[PDB]
């Protein structure tokens, strides 16, 4: 709808593919940059439209966010594997790479495993079990 | 408990969000 | 590090497509989102049960000339 | 004693430091993936 | 309130204000108006883990 | 001329006295204690203020402080 | 009063200034069994006698800071004075003749709360009052 051409027709990026070098960084990634919106100065814009770019925007929101709470989730199931044990002042220095691992094959399935701790209650530690200030 | 009131505000602010994400991707005119 | 390695198409350019949706949702005709005074056809441009937007004409000459700060281009 | 030596190269700056040589892996996502992968050149 | 159980704090000034702690020993003086001692996981800044307190601004958990 | 008070919170371990580098405070006898011991300050006139009597106190939250007030010649260390 | 022999001390220049002849002025008192050779408070180092020694001071937190050097020296008989320019010797320190960290009888709970720490009265109590909020003679 925007003014946010194609860069097929857009008559300032031609140029960028018509003097140019070619090695690996100016070839292949610029003739990919061609079915992106680009602007009046030939550089590849992010729009966000209605459904022409609705999974090409949820790609890098869902990529990114599975990989965002994998690194979160297998911390988070380290840190509480490590206080069962009663030896958590001395496993966080020393990373015991048997249990982290375990406890990062078991965060891959995340999104079906905060939900059954949600439903469940137990994912939140309740207020009066939390440390404060005088408030 | 069932809350009533934090709801039907909070679902009232996103009414308005779809109200004005309505004309944002041109469904209502 | 892009533009500094030769690579200026290769710039992470966010367009700001909610603040270009204000102006155009104001009178700026420029970018094209179409609705709601920029599309006379609607229902806040005419105000149809009374039309008495005499504000209006003289208002959409402001924010579409070129040469005023008002509602500048994003 | 050599069982001592793994049990240091389980600690945090160790596990830490090839905790940046496994992030090589986005060198060689960036070496043999024409490097120039934009956010809406990828699938 | 005995030796060896866990308890939580009701203190409001304190560090350990609602903290899981090990009851350490218990005064049986009666005249100290801090008798109970108990026993933290965690330091408080840069320092003790035990600290005095009164049986009424004391909740056990166990 | 500061205003060091001391709470009932006191356990009587004698380390705020000892930290004292200009003899403020001193024990004086108590019931509340195992050592039967509190602090008091007498010569807060001499205090000059450096609150190392408050690093010394292992009571959490801690039983004495120095509520740092109107300064004086001999509450600020100026030997001219 | 006081007296007492000067250790050797070759002079120096954090020593006494218009502070000492015109407001205070103290002087701490001990005796030694030795010719041994101590720190200066005042910077450098000063070999004290084997009678009564004697050791003027600007201010009382170099008299202390000497006198936790002697009680390392395993002298600890030091008395500090207090010498007004009008001639006047008070005698301050130890006061009772005990030292203040071991407990004596007759001192007096002075600048003392029998609250906790933490129940102080706010601020707003005390609005527009002479007392402050650590004063508070409720509880
Ligand atoms: C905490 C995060 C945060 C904050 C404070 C802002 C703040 C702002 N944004 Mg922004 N935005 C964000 C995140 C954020 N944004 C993200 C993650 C995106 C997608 C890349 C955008 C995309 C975006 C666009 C296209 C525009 C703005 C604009 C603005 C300005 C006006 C408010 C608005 O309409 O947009 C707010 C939009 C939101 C989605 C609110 C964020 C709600 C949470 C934080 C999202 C959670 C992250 C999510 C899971 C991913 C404002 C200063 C406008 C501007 O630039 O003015 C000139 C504009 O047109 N934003
Ligand atoms: C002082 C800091 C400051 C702040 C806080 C803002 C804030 C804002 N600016 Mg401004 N601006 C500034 C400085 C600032 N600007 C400067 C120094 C300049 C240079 C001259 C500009 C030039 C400028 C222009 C030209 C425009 C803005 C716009 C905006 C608005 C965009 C938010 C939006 O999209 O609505 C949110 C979007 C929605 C769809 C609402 C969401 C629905 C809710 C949740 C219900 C926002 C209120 C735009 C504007 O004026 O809009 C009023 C715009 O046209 N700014
Ligand atoms: C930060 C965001 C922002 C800002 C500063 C503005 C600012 C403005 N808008 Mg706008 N607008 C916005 C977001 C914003 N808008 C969004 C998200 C939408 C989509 C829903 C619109 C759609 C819109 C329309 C259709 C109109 C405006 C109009 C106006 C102008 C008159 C305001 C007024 O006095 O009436 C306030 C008086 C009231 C009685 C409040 C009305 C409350 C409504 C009904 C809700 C003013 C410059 C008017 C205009 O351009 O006049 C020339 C106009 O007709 N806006
Ligand atoms: C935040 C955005 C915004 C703002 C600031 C305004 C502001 C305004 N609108 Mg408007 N409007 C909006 C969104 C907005 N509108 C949207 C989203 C619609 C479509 C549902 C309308 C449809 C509309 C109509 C039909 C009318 C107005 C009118 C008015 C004006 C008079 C307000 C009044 O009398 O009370 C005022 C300047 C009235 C007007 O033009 O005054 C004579 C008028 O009748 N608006
Ligand atoms: C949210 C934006 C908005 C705003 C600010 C207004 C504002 C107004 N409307 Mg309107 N209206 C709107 C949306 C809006 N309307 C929509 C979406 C519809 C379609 C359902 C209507 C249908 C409508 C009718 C039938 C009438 C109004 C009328 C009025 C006016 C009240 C009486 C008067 O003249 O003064 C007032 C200025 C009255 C009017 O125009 O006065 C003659 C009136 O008759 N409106
Ligand atoms: C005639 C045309 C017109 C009109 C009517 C307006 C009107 C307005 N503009 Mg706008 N503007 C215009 C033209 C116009 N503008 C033009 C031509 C431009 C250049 C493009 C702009 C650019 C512009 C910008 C950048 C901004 C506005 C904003 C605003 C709003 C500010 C009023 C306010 O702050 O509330 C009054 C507030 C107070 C008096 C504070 C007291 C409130 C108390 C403390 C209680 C509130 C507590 C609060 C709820 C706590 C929540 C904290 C947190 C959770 C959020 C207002 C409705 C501002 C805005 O707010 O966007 C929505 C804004 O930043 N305008
Ligand atoms: C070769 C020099 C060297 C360098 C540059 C570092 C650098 C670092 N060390 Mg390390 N350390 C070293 C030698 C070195 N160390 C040696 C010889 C030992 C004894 C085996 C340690 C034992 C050690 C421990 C226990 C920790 C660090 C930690 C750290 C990190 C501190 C900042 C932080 O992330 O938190 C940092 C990058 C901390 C860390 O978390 O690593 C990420 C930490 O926990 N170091
Ligand atoms: C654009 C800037 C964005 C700012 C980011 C927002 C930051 C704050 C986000 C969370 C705020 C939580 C505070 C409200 C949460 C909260 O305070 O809940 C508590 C409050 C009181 O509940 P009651 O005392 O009635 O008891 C609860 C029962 O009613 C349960 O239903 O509930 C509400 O009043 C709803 C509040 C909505 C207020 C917004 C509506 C405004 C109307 C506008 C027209
Ligand atoms: C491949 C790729 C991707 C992905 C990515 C990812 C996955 C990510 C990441 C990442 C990460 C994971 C990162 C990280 C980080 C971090 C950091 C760097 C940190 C920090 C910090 C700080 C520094 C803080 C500080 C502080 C504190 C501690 C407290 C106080 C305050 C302050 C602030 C100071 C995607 C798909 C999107 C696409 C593109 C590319
Ligand atoms: C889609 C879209 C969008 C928008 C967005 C938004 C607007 C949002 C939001 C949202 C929100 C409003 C949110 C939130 C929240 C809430 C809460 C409450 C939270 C949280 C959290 C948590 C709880 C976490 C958890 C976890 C996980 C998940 C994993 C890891 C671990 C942890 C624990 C961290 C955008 C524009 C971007 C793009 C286009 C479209
Ligand atoms: C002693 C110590 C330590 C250590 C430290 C260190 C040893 C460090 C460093 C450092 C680092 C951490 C680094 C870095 C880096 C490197 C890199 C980053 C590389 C690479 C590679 C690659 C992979 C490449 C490839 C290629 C080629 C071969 C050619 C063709 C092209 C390309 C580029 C592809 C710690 C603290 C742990 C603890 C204990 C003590
Ligand atoms: S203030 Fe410190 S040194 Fe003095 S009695 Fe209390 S705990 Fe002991
Ligand atoms: S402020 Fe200094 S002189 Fe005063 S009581 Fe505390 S440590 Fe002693």
């Amino acid at each position: 709808n925007t003014t946010l051409v194609p860069c097929y027709k857009s008559p300032a990026f031609v140029e960028r593919m018509k003097n140019a070098p070619d090695s690996y960084y100016t070839t292949k990634p610029l003739k990919a940059y061609s079915q992106l919106l680009c602007g009046e100065d030939g550089l590849p814009r992010i729009a966000l439209d209605r459904l022409s770019l609705a999974v090409d925007v949820a790609i890098p929101i869902a990529i990114f966010l599975y990989t965002a709470g994998f690194i979160g989730w297998s911390g988070r199931s380290y840190l509480q594997a490590i206080k069962k044990q009663d030896k958590a002042e001395e496993k966080e220095v020393f990373i015991d790479v048997p249990l982290f691992i375990s406890c990062m094959v078991m965060a891959l399935f995340w999104p079906m495993a905060v939900i059954k701790e949600l439903l469940a209650g137990e994912l939140v530690a309740k207020d009066e079990e939390i440390p404060i200030s005088v408030r | 408990p069932p809350y009533t009131f934090r709801t039907a505000w909070a679902l009232l602010l996103l009414a308005i969000n779809f109200i004005v994400a309505a004309y944002y991707f041109h469904i209502i005119e | 590090v892009e533009v500094a390695f030769g690579a200026a198409d290769k710039q992470i350019l966010i367009e700001p497509v909610f603040a270009q949706f204000i102006q155009s949702a104001n009178g700026k005709i420029l970018y094209g989102f179409h609705t709601l005074l920029s599309n006379p056809d609607s229902i806040a441009f005419t105000a149809w049960p009374n039309h008495a937007n005499v504000w209006l004409p003289g208002w959409l000459d402001a924010i579409n000339n070129g040469t005023n700060s008002l509602f500048l281009t994003i | 004693e050599a069982r001592y030596l793994f049990r240091y190269l389980s600690s945090a700056p160790v596990v830490a430091t090839l905790a940046l040589i496994i992030i090589s892996v986005i060198l060689i996502v960036l070496n043999y993936l024409f490097p120039g992968l934009q956010y809406g050149t990828f699938f | 309130v005995q030796r060896g159980s866990k308890v939580r704090i009701l203190r409001p000034e304190s560090y350990w204000f609602q903290d899981v702690g090990t009851v350490a020993s218990i005064e049986q003086g009666g005249t100290s108006r801090y008798p109970v001692i108990v026993r933290f996981d965690k330091v408080n800044y840069a320092g003790v883990n035990t600290n005095n307190f009164a049986q009424d601004e004391l909740v056990e958990v166990e | 001329s500061h205003t060091v008070k001391i709470y009932d919170t006191c356990i009587g371990c004698t380390q705020c006295v000892r930290a004292c580098p200009t003899d403020v405070l001193e024990m004086v006898p108590w019931d509340g204690c195992r050592a039967g011991q509190i602090a008091s300050s007498p010569r807060t006139e001499d205090c000059v203020g450096c609150k190392r009597c408050e690093t010394a106190c292992p009571t959490d939250f801690l039983s004495i402080r120095v509520y740092l007030g109107a300064e004086t010649t001999r509450s600020m260390g100026l030997a001219y | 009063t006081l007296s007492g022999q000067t250790p050797i001390f070759g002079g120096s220049t954090g020593g006494l200034l218009k502070k000492a002849e015109v407001e205070e002025k103290y002087a701490i008192t001990w005796t030694s069994p030795k010719e041994q050779v101590f720190e200066m408070p005042t910077g450098g180092a000063a070999i004290m006698r084997q009678g009564q020694n004697l050791l003027y001071l600007a201010r009382k937190e170099q008299c202390i800071a000497l006198g936790g050097q002697l009680r390392k020296f395993k002298i600890t008989d030091y008395k500090i004075y207090r010498i007004y320019p009008n001639g006047e010797t008070v005698y301050i320190h130890p006061a009772d003749g005990v030292f203040p960290e071991k407990v004596n009888q007759g001192r007096e709970k002075v600048r003392y709360n029998d609250r906790r720490i933490g129940q102080n009265p706010s601020p707003s109590k005390v609005k527009f009052s002479g007392i402050a909020t650590y004063d508070a003679p409720n509880s």
